[PDB]
RNA sequence: ACGGAAGGGCACCACCAGGAGUGGAGCCUGCGGCUUAAUUUGACUCAACACGGGGAAACUCACCAGGUCCAGACACAAUAAGGAUUGACAGAUUGAGAGCUCUUUCUUGAUUUUGUGGGUGGUGGUGCAUGGCCGUUCUUAGUUGGUGGAGUGAUUUGUCUGCUUAAUUGCGAUAACGAACGAGACCUUAACCUACUAAAUAGUGGUGCUAGCAUUUGCUGGUUAUCCACUUCUUAGAGGGACUAUCGGUUUCAAGCCGAUGGAAGUUUGAGGCAAUAACAGGUCUGUGAUGCCCUUAGACGUUCUGGGCCGCACGCGCGCUACACUGACGGAGCCAGCGAGUCUAACCUUGGCCGAGAGGUCUUGGUAAUCUUGUGAAACUCCGUCGUGCUGGGGAUAGAGCAUUGUAAUUAUUGCUCUUCAACGAGGAAUUCCUAGUAAGCGCAAGUCAUCAGCUUGCGUUGAUUACGUCCCUGCCCUUUGUACACAC
């Protein structure tokens, strides 16, 4: 009934908002990303991630209640939604996941140089072409500064960075 | 039967392999058609500032959403119709059919 | 954010809070007789034979019809 | 906070039925979807339930999402006088 | 009291607000999403809006 | 790093050359100061001042006069169903049927309330504690590692004399070798395709139906169910195409440079996007339920209600619009675009036709869109006339009266229409801005804000010039050499 313009953008913000939800709540579960596939009478949400049974819950208790929550939120009907999960291979090739793991290491209280050396070691032995991480803020100090850790070559300009790099 | 199928997407190559398997299905089942009526593409433009606050120099960014729309008018009996509908559901692309 | 004398006059006057009065529900006191009713209750069909019509001064107040039963009997 | 036990236990039976809740962060509305009680009453009941810690919570674009726990479901089970494993809102 | 929110908000900037941060300036009504330009600039590519020129 | 030191190369945020201008008048709008109850505030060279998407009636809103409400969770103890507590009509009260509060007796009854901590809220402070984002240094070409070599070492070479390039781009030269980032590459758009895919949501022609004139054959037209065919225009898709091709000079004769021909296109084809290392004690805690620390937290700096306010004017600055008239104003005619947005559980765009001078009103219609608004019949323009060089039919602030619309509310007139009043201003001073091609400039147009309000901005197209093809003289940039009592670094 509504225009396809606002249809599409509502689908876009729909994706964005549920992505915000899921990178919030499934953050400690090795989240990476999600994908609705539209269907007649149905719509489906894989979650590319690592800790699969953890996001499921017992007999999928967690995913069931998540379906109920998101459905009640978006005023969908029951049965309109199905969720799945995907133990993605090459865990190192997911900037979001590696950053989240780094975050939990930090909150645990791990040495940050140690952590970053370890993370980029893990990436480049997972078999990337170039890795990069960076910190900025208060760091064993009272004044702002940064650090950096990297190896291999990278790029900064072009459709190459629009496509190849994960950020 | 006089249906009109249409697609309203942005993912170009997705839409196009969709249209290709669509049309070859239609022609191998030997059903009448028109071609893929390719509408003019519509670019949704949003032009605003990069800067969240007010200061710094003035600098404008223009984000784009490129929309491609296609449609064909068809005739075919109900069984081939519904098989065509329940097949060729490729994700990312938006679809709808009408009749009369 | 330091200059505020509250030059308005002193008016911290939180209203009465349903003051703890004595017993209520004085239907009547009929010793050796059937206890009849005082504070003739409102004729609202909502009323369940225990809503005392207030009557402050020649004006009746229903509490079931929480502001509306005005008569002069 | 002053709320009728009517509305509080309406929310409770809603919870034990469903297993999840969502609320838009709009006071002055006083009309929760799916529950004819007040938006604010819902949200503040949930605030209390969180402060005692029988429910987990998130904002996520200002729609106040809440989800139940095991202490929560057994608490509601005995609150509403149900048997063990009566009918939680997280069935198979 | 029933006049706790007496004033009308049938139009204007008190009516509109962002769906992300409930802010009342920088709002982007175009195409009906009503987000601040800041958050929108943060969310554009994951939406699908993108830079070409 | 700096240099009123040198050498070379560079840029219209730099000059010459010129074009239009600004500063001169008026007016819109921002900053300052001043006033005031408040006239919240942030930002102050470039790199703050039509910037905060900031076109404020209310809201926003952060400010002022004031009136409320509590959303003070959780834990401890307490009050306490002989009632913890909530609410109340009518009068008084108060702008205020805010019981806000009081008179008052009623309604309700474990939800509260009381106090102790304890958490929250905060457009409250700190942007010099932060992140993130942005801007800028910096649109320029520059930045770095490994291994070797020099040096006790800071460090250096690699990263270069020279030549060339928009370019540390290349030729090459060479205690350096080999690599990476940046640039280029790449992406988008603009242009070419009578070649492929095609199509009443785009057109073309023809057929039939049909109007006029000519009638002679025809010309100009209307006709979605009259159909037939095509896709040049129209779209989009895949693709091709220019790479400096060729030619001629010039050049160690190498990179490459100039010219000419051809070519849609021969300044990296044009314009953008993307856009490195290091850095600022740049801006922003007022975009962020991101925020540390502090402050506040119930006669709250929280929230809400009313009325003002952010515009207040003795004065100074910055953006822009109007003009200073014949290359014109006015009245008639002709009168051609493109970008782009649009109603669903709402009331957007609105066509038609009726009324009204007009604004506008009216009942209808179509549209979720190449489909209808719309061929947006835009303006400028062109053709005709009125005018006459006259602070004059230039120009239209300034004011008055009336008429409609938006909105709960228009009062310091929202805005629009009509009549009347018709002031400075005769080309702008010291100074200063932008600019080399469809660019400037003129022209209007949509979108953003948005209930209504453009003199704002972002984009669109329409008409369309002169003046250079250079230099470092000013202002600054890049490399190298040199000097230095410089390092929060002239
Ligand atoms: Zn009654
Ligand atoms: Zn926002």
């Amino acid at each position: 009934l509504i225009s396809k313009k606002r249809k599409l953008v509502a689908d876009g913000v729909f994706y964005a908002e549920l992505n915000e939800f899921f990178t919030r709540e499934l953050a400690e579960e090795g989240y990476s990303g999600v994908e609705v596939r539209v269907t007649p009478t149905k719509t489906e949400v894989i979650i590319r991630a690592t800790r699969t049974q953890d996001v499921l819950g017992e007999n999928g208790r967690r995913i069931n209640e998540l379906t109920l929550l998101v459905q009640k939120r978006f005023k969908y009907a029951p049965g309109t939604i199905v969720l799945y999960a995907e133990r993605v291979q090459d865990r190192g090739l997911s900037a979001v996941a590696q950053a989240e793991s780094m975050k939990f290491k930090l909150l645990n209280g791990l040495a940050i140089r140690r952590a970053a050396y370890g993370v980029v070691r893990y990436v480049m032995e997972s078999g990337a072409k170039g890795c990069e991480v960076v910190v900025s803020g208060k760091l064993r100090a009272a004044r702002a500064k940064a650090m950096k850790f990297a190896d291999g070559f990278l790029i900064h300009s072009g459709q190459p960075v629009n496509d190849f790099i994960d950020t | 039967i006089k249906i009109r199928i249409t697609l309203t997407s942005t993912k170009v190559k997705q839409l196009e392999n969709v249209s290709s398997n669509i049309v070859k299905n239609a022609e191998q089942h030997n059903l009448v058609k028109k071609g893929p009526v390719r509408l003019p593409t519509k670019v949704l433009k949003i032009s605003t500032r990069k800067t969240p606050n007010g200061e710094g120099s003035k600098t404008w960014e223009t984000y784009e959403m490129r929309i491609h729309k296609r449609y064909i008018d068809l005739e075919a009996p109900v069984q081939i119709v519904k098989r065509i509908t329940q097949i060729t559901i490729e994700p990312g692309v938006d679809v709808e059919v009408v009749v009369a | 954010r330091k200059k505020k004398v509250y030059t308005t006059p002193k008016k911290i006057k939180h209203k009465h809070k349903a003051v703890k009065l004595a017993v209520l529900s004085y239907y009547k006191v009929d010793a050796e007789g059937k206890v009849t009713k005082l504070r003739r209750e409102c004729s609202n069909p909502t009323c369940g034979a225990g809503v005392f019509l207030a009557n402050h001064k020649d004006r009746l107040y229903c509490g079931k019809c929480h502001s509306v039963y005005k008569v002069n009997a | 906070m002053l709320m009728p036990k009517e509305d509080r236990n309406k929310i409770h039976q809603y919870l034990f039925q469903e297993g999840v809740v969502v609320a838009k962060k709009d006071f002055n509305q006083a009309k929760h979807e799916e529950i004819d009680t007040k938006n604010l009453y819902v949200i503040k009941a949930l605030q209390s339930l969180t402060s005692k810690g029988y429910v987990k919570t998130q904002f996520s674009w200002q729609y106040y999402y809440y989800t139940l726990t095991e202490e929560g479901v057994e608490y509601l089970r005995e609150y509403l006088n149900l048997p063990e494993h009566i009918v939680p809102g997280t069935y198979i | 009291e029933n006049v706790w929110f007496s004033h009308p908000r049938r139009y204007g900037k008190g009516s509109r607000q962002c769906r992300v941060c409930s802010s009342h300036t920088g709002l982007i009504r175009k195409y009906g999403l009503n987000i601040c330009r800041q958050c929108f600039r943060e969310k554009a590519n994951d939406i699908g809006f993108n830079k070409f020129r």
